[PDB]
């Protein structure tokens, strides 16, 4: 129940009405990534390279498995039975993450039985039929290097070059990986990993994965941009340097009675000064209530705003009643940069502060003038068919508003300041007069 | 290298069972899949079933349910077992090992003969 | 279940000419996971039958040149560019993709 | 008129002096970027990924043609002309960039003439031209890949590891695709967009881009490294998958009156414990006027700053109180870190806090000692030609200013507290005694 | 202490206790590093390339030797000596930076009567050593791609594509490098560069420069992730394109009786809402006294948080007071989203709003109810040693507190608003409402 009419003179122009979405029904698929790769048809002299990288890889893989183990010791059946005691410390997501290991579990003890064809595959990507039915996909790191670069020109080269070659591509692995799978990952029980952190083990390249996976949706690139596709680890093989990777895939599902309305910040004029509102940009309007929203965490797009998660924010009543039309309870700041907007366009309506820019009516060929006691002007058809704004000629449409819009006057809100040292500097003068009033009243 | 072995007892009354053992060398059966195919003396070849490695079967469904495959990891050793065996089944078994990737069978056994007389 | 179609069943062929033979399935046979499951096997008498073309356009290891496998959707063709005598037996193309799997009828190529 | 002498006593000693210049003038230049590579010589063993690359790609351009699409059918002539109208909803710099979009239309008309020439392309760098009114550059994605690796090892590899290789370099590229050009673009019409996210189309090769083009000297890298170097999209083909691109090349202007002027901020002692002051380290000093500048989005340098837009933001007046003597109204907060700065060094004379450091004379051996009643210490060579300060021996030079520096006192400002947690404390204290001090005045 | 018994009422349940350890005491080792590639055996037909990329990299290197010239000067030894007043102006850590400096003049003035053998060169990594006195390392920024690319595929591909190639992956090394050592790179004197940007000019492979000069241990991964590993640039040659660094490597020494304790919030229900409330989450206690900690440039783990540098700050009066019982003084806000967590786990015993979620004992099978005056409940196996919620079963242990925990309340603190924007909408209010006071009395 925003009144645009009022806004738009304290330069408040309305935008467009997107919708809100948000993930829900994740499907899930299983894949194997391997980080070492095969190097037997060039085996001859390799040299000491290979155990070195074993070393680093177990030192840098046990802590996840020491960390996996923790739930799968106390987590069996009583469906999904668990200790509380053993566990001792531990969150709801963090429980939630631990069920779902269990349960994916079952289908990882069926992969794991392939370990000898996982071990022995010679390609980047590979499909093992487990089944008429069902397929194990393997995706194998620096394996399309190796094969493109390193066995071709085995005999063209000392192969100490080919020895120093394969380390420095092993180094460089391991310098991209440990971003990601190091120190940083303290909680590999969790299903909040997006795919693109993920395919860091498989060199950044998580259109592959997607794309052998086989899903297919209109949304995709949506999905994919919001951080709704996720991956949790389930499985750590300490021999064979493997992990298996649980994907989920969500589907976007949109809330009733919900939009999120835009506003425009226009630039307008009081006291021979220029000024600009402090409200919030994006407000969410779900039912009949209004509240804030974290959209620096979601996705905006032409028609719709895409979110992995609800967040919905709390928002004061001194605004609420700004937004429905009390416009002298709204903050204002003062303007010095030459760098703002002084103009903007809403249906066909051209809002514009012609005291900081010039206004011309090109079928009469006068200016438009702005008097000291209004804040904008309200430009369409019935008063100025056509206009020019600098370099530019806009045709306008016709206004669906009051009759006497550039008559009517509203009341102002209170300067603020927003720089943040500045906010610590209003405290304390805040405090200052209230000790003084407080000692005057004693 | 990699070689196929098998045996069986060739001749068979009818209404009896058949067993035919197939011996795998060279690669481990845990990592192949092991078909069974036989040819009648004047037909083409015929798909019989595939055991996997997990050990899940599959048969071809105009076999009336009369066969069952099961293997042995530790011996390397395949059995292909058969009941109700009657004059149409006189044919030439091969076993072929299927790989994991690319389905293909690309080693053959030497093939048993199996005729059901009296 | 899908049934697989060869023709000709008979190819009486001279010496250095070119062969086509096609496999036409009753239904398509690409599986769930996007790769087509289809070989060429070659019997020649008193033999165990032998890889030839492993996949739709994929050859066997030890295969000469000579063979070229291709096709889509349900018809599938193998080319001999030239035929030799060790070529003579029977050709039979074997789907792998959805249970059960079949096989085909068989071309026996003949010398004209 | 910053009071520096009151200043200094606080710890804020004085900086360098910077100017501050913006960039203005843009020159036009005209590229194309091809976002298939050629792969002709190598058509023997490319399977079918390349018609998979297209359907991908024509989904991935498609929603930026149809966003720049709006603006081509309601502009024309009648010195640029709109229809308000069918546009509806814009802002200024929308409509701005509408124009400039249009402009450019007269010379993509010419570069479309060449359409055959550009796909036949097959080099990463192409010069193509006719007359001297049509001089264009190609760049071709992937083209130095295929030309050095792929062709050379035709035949000494598998023909389908040739074909997975050539896989594999299209999914890594158009991962990288995705971050730039993927739906983030909400708003391809704006020219805002630097080179080096531009580059990203070019696999991040923006080097080769700008040599190419033209020139380079000591503001080359200064206008690359203020983000002042754009390009706008200006045309988009989906079958031929190529887009126009024009570049816009800046210069810089200095603003004159105008200075940024830098404090050092030092910890100085009160009762028992070292303070910090909570002030602005940059200050904007322009004509007369005294405000903060958000020096976060500009290039800093020994002799300037280069922002690349005009960044000035306003100032309480209590904070310009204390900047020009008023001390009292200074906030200052608590030191508990052992990490803080304890001097510093300005025109030869430094000032330190000698309770938390040992002052010492490296010329008389003789401690020097600060009393209770003092903040910070000036020492210079009237007092001591050379100090030590643990591991460094210093030579000092003269102080212009007062004689009597060190027997002068001063007045202190408030305490304050700048954690994000701790103002909402704050917020809500001040709140609860207001309310109980209405409660009583009733 | 903290008083953990009415903060787990209020809604924080206490998490796992770290050791607080910061990094001390580096050692250091030298490296050099070549900055330009050798083509000897390539040179028949590289063409003009190598002149122009010689050309680009003299300008980009010479504002970093002009900036350490100044410290060069006018540092000598008379145990380091310094002359105040040509430096003019400076920090203190700048100071201390110039000091180490010039002490690492004496292994620079060795390694630099190796030049001659520094540009013969040709390998990726090279160990020189003349005798004892000189045994240091080089790496070359982009040799290993010449010689496993460039070399063995001349006679194949018209070498003007040889050309194109080689000039392009200069430009993209430019390109890559440009980020960190260009116009950025201020202040070259300080020693606070991490080693992951070091490794920028050696094509962002530091895995392999930590490899080669030295060991891994425990502390040394995690020294990595935490920043603690950074370098110097001591010298910059102009003629032969090659810097060299020093590297520090420090060990991390535990603080004693330090530990950081955790909070784990989980919202509470009062009236007919819901709340959480707006504390730290994160608690640092040194020996008797409580503070808060900068934890977002620290590294988390599960037994310990390491820091580069103590990033304790101060604390409010009434913060320190909630904390230590007074729960009346401990801001809350209200809950509109519907993702926030509603139960946690702490020594097996459950903490839950059984008001939003179904709680229930599948020991009797009845629900547990939770009255409207009690803001959560404690679940224990005296009164339910098996609890049910939703998809999870769990075994609960025993309560280490009061018996009478769920039959006693608590006093609840005022309601805040954290979002940024209605921080400055309360600042107004409170403000306006002040004034009318001090006009009322007046
Ligand atoms: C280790 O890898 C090597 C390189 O892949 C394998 O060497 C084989 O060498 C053959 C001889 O050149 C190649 O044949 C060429 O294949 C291409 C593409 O199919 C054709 O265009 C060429 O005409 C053909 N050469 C000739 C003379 O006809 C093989 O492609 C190549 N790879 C394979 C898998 O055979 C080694 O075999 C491999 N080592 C092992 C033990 O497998
Ligand atoms: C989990 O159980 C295994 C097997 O008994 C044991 O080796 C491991 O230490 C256990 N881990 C934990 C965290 O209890
Ligand atoms: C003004 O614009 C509106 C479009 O909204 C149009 O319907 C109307 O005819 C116009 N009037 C004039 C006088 O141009
Ligand atoms: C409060 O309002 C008065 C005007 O009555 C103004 O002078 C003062 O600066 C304001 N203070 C703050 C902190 O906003
Ligand atoms: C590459 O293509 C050119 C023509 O564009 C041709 O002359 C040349 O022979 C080709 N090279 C190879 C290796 O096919
Ligand atoms: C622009 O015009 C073209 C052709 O006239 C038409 O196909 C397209 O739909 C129009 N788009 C808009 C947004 O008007
Ligand atoms: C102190 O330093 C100044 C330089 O500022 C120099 O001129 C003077 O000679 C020095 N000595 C004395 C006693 O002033
Ligand atoms: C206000 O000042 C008093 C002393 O006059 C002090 O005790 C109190 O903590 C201050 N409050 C704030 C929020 O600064
Ligand atoms: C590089 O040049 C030297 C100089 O003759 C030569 O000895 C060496 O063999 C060359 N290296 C290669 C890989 O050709
Ligand atoms: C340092 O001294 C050298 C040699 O006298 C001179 O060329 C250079 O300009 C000096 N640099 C500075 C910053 O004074
Ligand atoms: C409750 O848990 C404690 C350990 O916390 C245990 O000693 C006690 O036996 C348990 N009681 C029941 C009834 O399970
Ligand atoms: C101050 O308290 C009153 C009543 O206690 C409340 O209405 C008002 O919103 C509060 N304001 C702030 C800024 O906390």
């Amino acid at each position: 129940i925003l009144h645009y009419e009022k806004l738009s003179k304290i330069g408040l122009v309305k935008g467009v009405t997107r919708k809100y979405k948000i993930k829900s029904n994740p499907l899930t698929k299983d894949i194997v990534i391997k980080m070492i790769p095969n190097v037997s048809n060039m085996s001859q002299c390799t040299g000491s390279v290979m155990e070195n990288y074993k070393t680093r890889l177990n030192g840098i893989l046990t802590p996840i498995k020491g960390a996996l183990e923790i739930y799968k010791n106390n987590t069996h059946d009583c469906g999904v039975c668990m200790a509380g005691v053993a566990i001792g410390i531990a969150t709801a997501a963090q429980i939630t993450a631990g069920v779902a290991l269990y349960e994916a579990m079952k289908n990882a003890d069926n992969i794991n039985k392939l370990k000898s064809s996982i071990e022995s595959t010679n390609e980047a990507v590979v499909k093992l039929q487990e089944t008429a039915e069902k397929t194990v996909y393997v995706f194998t790191a620096l394996q399309d290097y190796i094969n493109t670069n390193l066995v071709p020109t085995i005999d063209k080269i000392p192969c100490k070059q080919t020895e120093l070659s394969l380390d420095l591509a092993l180094s460089k692995y391991l310098s991209d990986l440990l971003f990601v799978f190091g120190p940083n990952l303290q909680d590999p029980v969790s299903n909040s990993m997006t795919i693109q952190a993920i395919s860091q083990a498989f060199g950044g390249n998580y259109e592959t994965l997607l794309r052998t996976l086989g899903y297919a949706t209109e949304d995709f690139d949506d999905l994919l941009e919001s951080d709704s596709i996720t991956g949790q680890i389930i499985y750590v093989d300490l021999s064979s340097y493997y992990i298996i990777v649980r994907v989920y895939f969500p589907i976007l599902t949109e809330i009733q009675q919900a939009y999120i309305q835009e506003l425009l910040p226009v630039s307008f004029n009081n006291d021979n000064s220029e000024w600009i509102s402090i409200v919030p940009n994006f407000i969410l309007v779900r039912n009949t209530l209004i509240s804030n929203i974290e959209i620096g965490f979601c996705l905006i797009t032409k028609r719709s705003v895409i979110c992995n998660q609800d967040y919905a924010t709390p928002m004061t009543n001194n605004m609420r009643e700004c937004l429905t039309g009390s416009t002298e309870k709204c903050p204002r700041e003062l303007v010095v940069s030459s760098h703002v907007p002084r103009f903007a366009l809403s249906n066909g309506v051209l809002f514009a502060n012609c005291i900081s820019v010039t206004c011309q009516c090109q079928t009469t060929g006068r200016a438009i003038s702005q008097s000291g006691e209004q804040t904008l002007l309200m430009i369409d058809n019935t008063t100025c068919p056509t206009a020019v704004l600098g370099n530019v000629i806009i045709s306008l449409g016709k206004y669906l508003g009051s009759v006497n819009y550039n008559s009517e006057g509203i009341a102002i809100g209170p300067p603020v300041f927003t720089d943040k040292v500045d906010i610590s500097s209003q405290i304390s003068s805040m405090n200052q007069s209230l000790q003084q009033s407080k000692d005057y009243i004693k | 290298q990699v070689q196929l072995k098998q045996s069986g007892p060739g001749l068979v009354a009818p209404s009896q069972s058949l067993s035919i053992t197939c011996t795998v060398s060279g690669f481990s059966l845990t990592s192949y899949a092991l078909s069974w195919v036989r040819q009648p003396p004047g037909k083409g070849l015929e798909w019989l079933g595939v055991i996997w490695v997990g050990g899940v079967t599959n048969y071809n469904s105009a076999l009336k349910s009369r066969l069952t495959i099961s293997k042995d990891n530790s011996k390397s050793q395949v059995f292909l077992k058969m009941n109700s065996l009657q004059s149409e089944d006189t044919a030439r078994y091969y076993c072929a090992s299927r790989h994991l990737s690319t389905g293909a069978m690309d080693y053959w056994g030497q093939g048993t003969s199996v005729t059901v007389s009296a | 279940d899908v049934l697989m179609t060869q023709s000709p069943l008979s190819l009486p062929v001279s010496l250095g000419d070119q062969a086509s033979i096609s496999c036409r399935s009753s239904q398509s046979i690409v599986h769930s996971n996007g790769d087509t499951y289809f070989e060429w096997y070659l019997q020649k008498p008193g033999q165990s039958p032998k890889l030839l073309i492993y996949k739709v356009s994929n050859r066997f290891s030890g295969v000469p040149n000579r063979f070229s496998g291709s096709g889509s959707g349900t018809d599938f063709t193998l080319k001999i560019s030239r035929v030799e005598a060790e070529d003579l037996g029977v050709y039979y193309c074997f789907q792998g993709s959805y249970v059960p799997y079949t096989f085909g009828g068989g071309t026996k190529l003949e010398i004209k």
